[PDB]
């Protein structure tokens, strides 16, 4: 915790500038994306429903 | 009172995601209602009640030859004891409602006085004888808020496709607005707040200060 | 030093006459005036002293005392209407709009003090454009809790949006008492049952309960009214937070609530057990409400080798309070049948706890 | 501090534009105590800092 | 006069000092309500800054 109207005021521009910074393609963000897509979460977790689903028919 | 705690909670879960781009949302949406109903019977049986002992170490306790005959026992828990001698209180009907005693209860309670409040009366009823569920709950509160962040992501972006000239003039004035508070702090840093260069609104202040 | 050639400031007509007030307007008077004209940066510091005589002396400048007051505050609070209507596209561009804008919260939150004081909230219910902007407010929340994609929140702009509910619902636990609705499909309250399921906040849903508390009084239950809009979905709510034994201000405000709710004739109590999740919970709830942080006899000789409680809390008393209305409803309906299904389980309770016998009188005489 | 209060506390200058008043030997010449304003500005400057 | 020499060690110009920019806001707590409640508000604002 511990926020600040400095700590708050220097979040909001970070925040307009990671998206502005991004709608001219100068920003590579491809280290972020590869923890919610690319990781196998996206593959193993359909690996888990694909069991799931199956015990749960008996 | 519930107590304050230094981690979010919980999560709003936003709903302005387009409903036939996204799917399984509503999926989500009933999962958690069913989670939400899964643990209000839970909380119920928390509180279940029980009649176990109407009648039925230091549980058991032998009463007195005077006090046995309002009970029919003559051993048993004080919770046995205490609630027969409120039912014998109940039934000959003797609280004041137009408590009053009795005739036995002179002799039980050794008091000629023949009225006497309840809370005496049990006086001298005295007188005679778990962890990971939290951990479960900040990770899924961790990933409400990464949904949440990438949903505001979304919503910049759709509505910068729709009236750039709205948002990009926004942007612009952010940022200008932005830059000038944390440049406001700058001025004082104990380096150059004793070199005498920013000494040379600092003057005015002076003046209000001294008129003050 | 005190001389006509040093300076021509006392000749012989005033150097004692002028009067003790003779500086300037007085703080009040300034305040007025500058209110009106138009030049901004102005208006934020005359906004900024009605709001600190809001906090800090508000029997000084109560609407009654002055009857000029709410036209000038609607200038800034109507404003807002417009504004709010964006706030789902980026509706704040430039230096100002937010001048406007905070204008306009400042000037909300005035009233919002000024309506706590009571002959001072006789003023905002004679002039429906205030009712108007609050139902106003009222329906562009409703419109963010369900869901509708009407209207849309932008994220961004919550920071100024959740600043505008906090003071409307707010300026409506002040209004809910002074009405009593007497139809069945009517605002002010669709909203704020829906409000209610949604706001996810202890303060919103202690604000609302008090607020449909407070729009339940001087009405009779016998015919269409409010009292009809929520169901089995609502009820099985507001009942549920006598659950949560982790506060003693939800406890309160959901038995205050069904206290209201029940009051008037005896088909409400026919309609409140009909379902079959919300009897449950108060058959295995109110018993141990009558002892809700009560120090029992704490009885634990049995497995070890009394001091009996003397009184008892605010919740145990509004439990109290709520089994004995329940206690005389008929000698067939559900308040009767739910008094005798208790009766085992509030005996322990009255066995172990003394001082319960005088107040559950009314109770244990229609049983 | 040190090399400042070990001055002579006659401190005095002398100036090339003295010879334009002509001081006698049992006059008093303007701006004779100097460096002595300057030292003593410099040494109470110094302990006024606090 | 009885002011310090600069030798002295009170000499330091900022040792506790806070800027409004420094300020703590106030901001929406969390509450927490037992470990079976899904129903439980667990939050309370009264019109913090980020709220």
């Amino acid at each position: 915790n511990n926020v600040t109207l400095k700590n708050l005021t220097a979040f909001q521009l970070l925040s307009q500038r990671e998206n502005i910074c991004e709608l001219l393609n100068l920003v590579e963000s491809t280290e972020r994306h590869n923890s919610i897509i690319n990781p196998e979460r996206q593959r193993m977790s359909l690996e888990e429903m694909k069991k799931m689903l199956d015990a749960l028919k008996n | 009172n519930p107590v304050p705690v230094t981690y979010p909670t919980d999560a709003y879960i936003p709903t302005y995601l387009p409903d036939d781009k996204v799917s399984n949302l509503a999926d989500l949406k009933k999962l958690i209602e069913m989670d939400s109903r899964l643990d209000l019977y839970l909380t119920r049986r928390r509180l279940d009640t029980s009649i176990n002992l109407p009648t039925n170490d230091g549980g058991k306790v032998q009463y007195s030859p005077n006090l046995a005959t309002l009970i029919g026992m003559q051993t048993g828990s004080v919770n046995d004891a205490v609630y027969s001698i409120y039912k014998y209180i109940l039934i000959n009907n003797l609280f004041v409602t137009e408590v009053k005693l009795d005739s036995l209860l002179q002799k039980v309670l050794d008091t000629n006085a023949a009225h006497l409040p309840l809370m005496n009366v049990v006086q001298t009823v005295n007188k005679l004888v778990d962890a990971e569920d939290t951990a479960k709950l900040r990770e899924i509160t961790k990933l409400a808020l990464q949904l949440n962040s990438s949903a505001q992501k979304y919503q910049f972006f759709h509505e910068l496709s729709l009236h750039p000239r709205e948002t990009l003039t926004h942007y612009l004035w952010s940022s200008k607005q932005n830059e000038l508070v944390l440049q406001g702090d700058q001025y004082f840093n104990e380096d150059a707040a004793r070199t005498s260069d920013i000494y040379s609104s600092l003057m005015g202040n002076i003046s209000l200060l001294y008129s003050q | 030093t005190k001389s006509i050639h040093y300076s021509l400031a006392n000749f012989n007509v005033f150097q004692s006459l002028p009067k003790e007030t003779a500086r300037g307007v007085d703080d009040l008077t300034r305040m007025e005036m500058a209110l009106l004209s138009g030049i901004p940066e102005e208006i934020k510091w005359s906004l900024k002293k009605y709001l600190t005589y809001s906090n800090k002396a508000p029997y000084m400048i109560s609407l009654r005392t002055l009857p000029d007051l709410l036209p000038l505050f609607k200038t800034f609070i109507l404003p807002l209407e417009r504004i709010v209507e964006g706030l789902n596209k980026s509706s704040i561009c430039d230096s100002k709009a937010m001048d406007s804008l905070q204008m306009g919260l400042n000037a909300l939150l005035i009233l919002r003090n000024l309506a706590q004081d009571t002959d001072s909230v006789q003023i905002l219910v004679k002039d429906r454009e205030i009712k108007s902007f609050i139902l106003f407010i009222l329906k562009k929340f409703q419109c963010v809790a369900t869901g509708d994609n009407k209207w849309q929140l932008y994220e961004g702009n919550a920071t100024f949006f959740n600043e505008l509910t906090h003071y409307t619902l707010d300026l409506m636990e002040a209004i809910s008492s002074y009405i009593a609705p007497a139809m069945k499909d009517d605002h002010y309250f669709q909203t704020l049952v829906s409000i209610l399921n949604y706001t996810k906040d202890r303060y919103m849903v202690i604000s609302i309960l008090r607020s449909l508390s407070r729009l339940l009084v001087r009405s009779k239950a016998n015919e269409e009214s409010a009292a009809d809009n929520l169901d089995h979905k609502t009820l099985s709510l507001i009942v549920s937070f006598l659950l949560l034994e982790c506060d003693s201000e939800l406890i309160i405000a959901s038995l205050d609530f069904l206290y209201q709710y029940i009051l008037p004739g005896s088909q409400r109590i026919t309609e409140l057990f009909k379902s079959k999740e919300c009897s449950l919970i108060l058959e295995a709830t109110l018993p141990n409400l009558l002892s809700y942080n009560i120090a029992t006899p704490d009885y634990h000789l049995l497995q070890k080798h009394v001091k009996f409680p003397q009184e008892l809390s605010d919740v145990s008393k509004v439990a109290c309070t709520f089994l004995c209305l329940l206690s005389n409803d008929t000698d067939d309906g559900a308040g009767s049948a739910f008094c005798q299904r208790i009766r085992p389980l509030v005996l322990h309770k009255l066995a172990d706890i003394p001082p319960l016998t005088l107040a559950l009188s009314e109770y244990m005489e229609n049983t | 501090i040190n090399e400042l209060e070990r001055l002579p506390a006659n401190l005095g200058t002398y100036s090339l534009d003295d010879c334009l008043e002509f001081i006698t030997k049992d006059d008093l010449s303007s701006r004779m105590d100097t460096f002595k304003i300057k030292a003593l500005v410099e040494l109470k400057s110094l302990k006024l800092l606090t | 006069s009885n002011i310090p020499d600069p030798t002295l060690p009170p000499t330091e110009m900022m040792t506790r000092f806070l800027h409004p920019n420094w300020y703590a806001l106030p901001t929406t707590v969390w509450l927490k309500y037992g470990n079976y409640n899904s129903w439980a508000p667990s939050f309370n604002e009264n019109g913090t800054v980020v709220d």
